[PDB]
């Protein structure tokens, strides 16, 4: 059985807390080392600064020690120790180190061992570094060791350049010996024996932790409460409160991140990070149920909520179609899509079990039309569809047009130096619209009527998403790799949220919805329509169909 | 090299070609001869292996166990010298034990068929009985163990 | 000035973008091509440098896929005589650096393999070729040369990124920049003032540092400059070419300047590194270059001449053998060392590691060859050149 | 040949001096060679220099040799250079954006001396307009097009 439903990636080395019955394991995707308990109830990023590639864990739970060890083989390579809370971490090791693929424990000994698969050696030392030895060393037997383990006085480690698992004596290396000859890929290797894991009194087992009890090198109770992504500790340091502070939703290729709002908070943890995903270009998110909405390729829409848990494909292109880019009604429980292959803005119903597609807007051949739809926004109150058209050559010119969001009354706001445009957002309070032209390099503004068409920023390469929440406009640029922040007002306080970020993507301030402003046509008319609601300007709510039938 | 491969062992007239070791050697090559010592050192690409032993061959230690087609071989000083045809780079290691795996050469563009040490400095001299009057023999000569031993042309009849 | 000659660019900056490398004016209003583009087939031109004097540019290309693509060619600026300089000896990794000495002729280049690399020199228009550096840990990537301090700068971007200086020999190695620094792709010298400016592109960082050490500030940094990926340094101003940006700015050398950087070219795609053609930044008379001993029959060495700090004199070194007691001539090694047969030649090594200066040149001898044996006496080795599978030879 | 001269994508002839001007597709710049004579000798001309003025794209580009202008079309680059129609001395100085705006996928640019206008064809907005040498009085000459590619203007007939 697998233990975390969510798909955790590159996962290279996992440590098993058996006094305090939680998991440890290192993640190379994000970079970070992530302990969860060990049925995976909560998952929490234990260390992520200044670490780059994380390989090779190790723990000591017993009593007196309670601590935490890992090799990192990025810039500056070096074995580091913490308690096993997260707290007091040392470079114990750092000299002599290339390449730190493997480490384990020697629970009775107090010694840890580890190995290099550039230099090719074999050393071990005490916990603080003190005292190092060498075991193996200048020998052609260690050419790319992967992983160790320590049965009694017998170290036996996995070569994946020799494709062969080799014994030999853990104080000097002598009695070498070949326990397999032809593996394919050896990699990591555990010695599976109850005298490899010291029993312990386990300071959790009494604890008052709400979600996680880790054990702690500090005192007195040699254990402490940790919270999940997203959460904050109570003063009481035993109950953990739900954060509920908006952040922005970081979309990059192949990874999703919760970015917080404060600029000084670098820590890229502000709810579980989605990973694995191909080619995410847009998110949306359903504030009331906490999920996350994303599209990867081929045209098809996944959703996971914040923590990390029930990580589906919520429609698929064979019942409701591919779909590239996403507008999410939180008030009507529609979810409008913009379609690729057939150039054209569609809406899905997440209410109810059964998922209905329609086209609202298609090519007609008109200038009011979809030509090549990239960005799309809703405003729900409202009953007003706004989306970013690059155009065709067929006649239909790059615009930013409206419409009702059942697809009436298609006009075109904006056009003329829209070249390259990207995705549009929406400032529902000051009923603003904002949108990213890469070929001018600027993130203009202008009223929904189609008014007041300014220029808020200037110098960008290649501008991809914005995000507007209070008085700040969140950005984020390709080229420059970076998420920058500016005043809605006038774009002039710049402010770096991160740099050197490859790939960058779209992005939405995960906001919490207005409650006050939550009802519309189909809100107050809830199972009038039969199939399909979508609300229209005044409070109308028109009743529409899926692909297939006609409104009677 | 044939099977059954033989360290096989004889004067420099071919007195006595008795196999010095028979056993455990698959293709042996790059024979060296510790003058100092008296010893007899070897590799063998399949086995992977540079093994010592004594000129009778009572003794065999395996001086290096890994290895990747070690097919030259030399030794000098404290130190024995062998190249691998897979990395391509010539070894080193101390002649005792084989302490000090290290690698003398990058990692050269062609294969490195055989090693061989420039003695320049003396090398194992020592009075040759052929030097008198062709060591008293009327064709060729070769200095063999306790006095010369005496050669003939294999074309003809002798 | 006539108004109707022509005469060759003398002042022109050298861009090295993967495709192809083309030649740039320095006066922006100017949009001809100072020099006939260097392109075809293979062509990935890592980095490149420039000898004004001989009016030669080099330049190192690398190929993982076709291993006779790495080389160091050299071309003249109007594109007429192409050579290539270096091709056997060349890593896995290929040729990461050149620096060419152009007061002494020798060219610098850091060879790389799989899992060690190395800091060779070549006296150009010869056949000396000395490794005169041989690591594993460190990572010598781009190189940069300065005669007329006698110095030698290479950047590290491996484990323990860092910039080093060293004698013209390698010898005196010493930290310049250990902290601060993850990538520093690309390194340019300041002539005039004595300084080490490079670029890092992992920290979005164009610092400068003097040769000694000493003052280490910043001269243009933030969420700009994503990429820059190498830098030249001309008069008063800093030429660096931004991958990403596809631009190759300008802008004043010296810190705290605020002015927005000037853009000599755009759109231009796989840009590499940038270096100036001029002879200003490679001047050549002897009051010049500090009395540099090398400047004059390459020192009275015999294979190679070295110009080390405070030594008047210039040191000699050898590409083969060992220096005799005259101090510019090098006949065979008379210590005992190793011999060892290549497939196509035959090469010696000594037992020192630490010295990498083969006992005799390299002696190439036919298809395939399985055995070695010196007879002092005559001075040769015999050697079985199984020409073919079934013709041997002795 | 590209050997010598170099990349070229679209032409235009200058009859009165001998010199016939390109645009180089690689180098996103426009070029100008010398017909007469035996050497030929090829310069750029126009290159893209970061500012509004350059070439960012140059599809279509037609001379005047008696009054010395270059005019040419250019879709522009997401870099900062706007689809345009720019125009220029023969010497590649004094360049200028003529007309701009609603040139989305602008094709070949054709020039009648005569009357001193320029005719374009933009296949976006799918019509043929109209403009003067000094980038004023634009008309749509043509409507209801779907992608027009080349323009040729002679006597009263387009
Ligand atoms: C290696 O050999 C090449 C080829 O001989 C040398 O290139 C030559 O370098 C000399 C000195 O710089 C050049 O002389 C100069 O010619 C220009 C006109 O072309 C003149 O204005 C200068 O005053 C000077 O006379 C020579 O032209 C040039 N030839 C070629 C084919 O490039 C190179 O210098 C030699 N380098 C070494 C390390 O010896
Ligand atoms: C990371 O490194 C920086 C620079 O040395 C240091 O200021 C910071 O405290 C370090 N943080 C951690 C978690 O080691
Ligand atoms: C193991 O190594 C020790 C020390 O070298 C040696 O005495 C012993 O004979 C060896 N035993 C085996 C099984 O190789
Ligand atoms: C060997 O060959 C040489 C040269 O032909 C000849 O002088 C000599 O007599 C031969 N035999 C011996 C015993 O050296
Ligand atoms: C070599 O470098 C050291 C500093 O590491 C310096 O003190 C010494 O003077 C240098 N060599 C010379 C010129 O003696």
């Amino acid at each position: 059985r697998v233990v975390f439903d969510s798909s955790i990636i590159l996962t290279e080395t996992i440590a098993i807390d058996w006094v305090g019955r939680n998991l440890y394991w290192t993640d190379y995707a994000l970079e970070t080392i992530e302990v969860s308990k060990i049925d995976g109830s909560h998952r929490t990023v234990l260390i992520s600064k200044n670490l780059t590639n994380p390989r090779g864990l190790a723990l000591d739970p017993r009593m007196n020690e309670h601590l935490l060890f890992w090799s990192d083989w990025g810039h500056h390579p070096r074995i580091e120790r913490a308690s096993m809370d997260g707290s007091m971490r040392t470079v114990i090791v750092q000299d002599k180190i290339f390449w730190p693929c493997g480490l384990t424990i020697d629970y009775p000994n107090r010694l840890l061992y580890f190995m290099d698969s550039y230099l090719d050696y074999m050393d071990f030392c005490d916990y603080n570094g003190h005292h190092r030895r060498q075991v193996i060393a200048s020998d052609l037997i260690i050419r790319h060791p992967y992983a160790l383990t320590l049965f009694e006085d017998s170290v036996y480690w996995t070569d994946r350049a020799t494709r062969r698992v080799m014994r030999a004596n853990k104080w000097h290396g002598g009695n070498q010996s070949v326990v397999m000859y032809n593996i394919q890929w050896p990699l990591g290797i555990v010695a599976v024996h109850p005298s490899k894991q010291p029993n312990s009194v386990n300071p959790c087992a009494f604890s008052r932790c709400s979600h996680l009890c880790l054990l702690s090198s500090q005192g007195p109770h040699f254990y402490s409460c940790v919270c999940p992504s997203g959460w904050s500790l109570s003063p009481d340091l035993l109950n953990c409160l739900r954060d509920d502070q908006p952040f922005l939703i970081t979309v990059r290729q192949h990874i999703i991140f919760g970015i917080s709002l404060n600029p000084e908070v670098k820590s890229n943890d502000a709810m579980v990070p989605i990973a694995g995903i191909q080619n995410g270009l847009d998110v949306e998110f359903d504030d009331a149920e906490q999920y996350i909405y994303w599209v990867e390729n081929p045209g098809e829409i996944h959703r996971v909520k914040t923590d990390g848990t029930n990580r589906t494909v919520f429609a698929s292109i064979s019942m409701v179609g591919p779909s590239m880019n996403l507008a999410l009604d939180w008030i009507s429980r529609n979810l409008y899509s913009t379609n690729p292959r057939t150039q054209s803005i569609e809406v899905l119903t997440l209410h109810g079990d059964i998922r209905y597609r329609k086209t609202l807007i298609a090519n007609d051949g008109t200038a009011l039309g979809v030509g090549f739809p990239i960005g799309i926004t809703v405003d729900p109150a409202r009953g007003k569809l706004y989306w970013s058209d690059q155009g065709t050559d067929s006649g239909v010119p790059a615009k930013i047009a409206s419409a009702n969001m059942d697809g009436t009354s298609v006009k075109t706001l904006f056009t003329g130096n829209l070249e390259h445009l990207e995705c549009v957002t929406l400032d529902i309070e000051e009923q603003k619209l904002y949108w990213a032209v890469t070929g001018r390099g600027v993130i203009e503004r202008g009223n929904v009527d189609g008014t007041d068409r300014m220029i808020l920023v200037h110098q960008l390469s290649h501008p991809w998403g914005i995000a507007v929440h209070d008085s700040f406009l969140y950005y984020t640029d390709e080229q420059y790799e970076v998420i920058e922040r500016v005043d809605k007002a006038t774009g002039a306080n710049k402010i770096v949220l991160r740099d050197n970020v490859p790939n960058l993507r779209g992005l939405q301030v995960y906001h919490r919805r207005n409650a006050a402003e939550s009802s519309n046509g189909c809100s107050n008319n809830m199972n009038a329509c039969q199939q399909i609601c979508l609300p229209v300007p005044g409070g109308l709510f028109s009743c529409a169909c899926a692909t297939g039938f006609k409104l009677n | 090299w044939d099977t059954h491969a033989k360290i096989e062992r004889a004067t420099l007239g071919g007195n006595f070609r008795v196999p010095i070791v028979n056993s455990s050697l698959v293709m042996p090559s790059g024979l060296t001869l510790d003058y100092e010592e008296d010893l007899l050192y070897w590799v063998d690409a399949s086995l992977q292996r540079i093994e010592r032993s004594t000129l009778t061959g009572v003794d065999r230690e395996v001086i290096v166990n890994a290895a990747v087609h070690a097919f030259g071989l030399t030794l000098y000083g404290q130190y024995i010298y062998w190249t691998d045809l897979y990395t391509q780079r010539i070894y080193r290691a101390n002649k005792y034990d084989g302490s000090g795996q290290i690698a003398m050469t990058t990692n050269l563009l062609s294969q490195p068929r055989g090693i061989n040490t420039v003695v320049k400095n003396q090398k194992q001299q020592c009075n040759n009985p052929c030097e008198q009057f062709n060591g008293g023999c009327s064709h060729i000569c070769a200095p063999g163990p306790n006095g010369a031993e005496c050669q003939c042309p294999h074309e003809g009849n002798w | 000035p006539d108004n109707r000659s022509c005469s060759p660019y003398n002042s022109f900056i050298v861009v090295s973008m993967l495709s192809a490398i083309r030649g740039f004016s320095l006066e922006l209003s100017d949009h001809s091509e100072t020099m006939v583009p260097v392109a075809g087939q293979g062509r990935n031109a890592l980095h490149v440098d420039v000898d004004v004097s001989s009016g030669f540019i080099y330049w190192c290309d690398f190929s993982s896929s076709v291993a006779s693509d790495n080389a160091i060619r050299r071309i003249k600026p109007d594109g007429s005589s192409l050579m290539n300089i270096v091709t056997h000896g060349i890593g896995e990794n290929g040729v990461r650096g050149i620096a060419v000495d152009w007061v002494a002729g020798n060219l610098y280049f850091t060879n790389a393999f799989v899992s060690e690399t190395l800091i060779e020199v070549l006296r150009i228009n010869t056949t000396y070729r000395r490794v005169l550096l041989k690591v594993t840990v460190d990572m010598p990537r781009h190189i940069v040369v300065d005669p007329k301090n006698r110095y030698l700068f290479w950047a590290d971007y491996g484990q323990r990124p860092k910039i080093e200086r060293s004698f013209l020999d390698c010898t005196n190695r010493t930290v310049l920049v250990s902290e601060g620094i993850v990538t520093p792709r690309g390194l340019a010298v300041d002539r005039s003032d004595g300084y080490v400016y490079w670029v890092d592109d992992s920290l979005d960082i164009i610092a400068r540092i003097r040769i000694n050490g000493e003052n280490s500030e910043v001269i243009r940094y933030g969420s700009r400059y994503p990429t820059p990926y190498g830098i030249t340094v001309f008069e008063n101003s800093i030429i660096w070419v931004d991958r990403n940006l596809k631009k190759i700015f300008q802008a004043s050398k010296e810190p705290e300047n605020t002015e927005p950087p000037t853009v000599i070219r755009d759109n231009i795609n796989w840009l590499r590194d940038v270096t100036i053609f001029d002879k200003q930044v490679q001047p050549r008379s002897p009051a010049e270059v500090n009395n540099n001993p090398c400047l004059e029959n390459n020192g009275g060495c015999s294979h190679l001449c070295f110009a080390l700090p405070g030594l008047h004199t210039p040191k000699c070194d050898c590409a083969f053998g060992t220096l005799q007691s005259d101090g510019k001539n090098c006949a065979i090694s008379t210590e005992n060392f190793l011999i060892f047969a290549l497939s196509n030649s035959l090469r010696s090594l000594h037992l020192d590691p630490e010295n990498h200066s083969p006992p005799f040149q390299t002696i190439n001898v036919e298809r395939t060859v399985m055995s070695l044996d010196y007879d002092s006496v005559s001075d040769r080795i015999y050697f079985t050149q199984n020409l073919a599978s079934g013709v041997g030879q002795i």
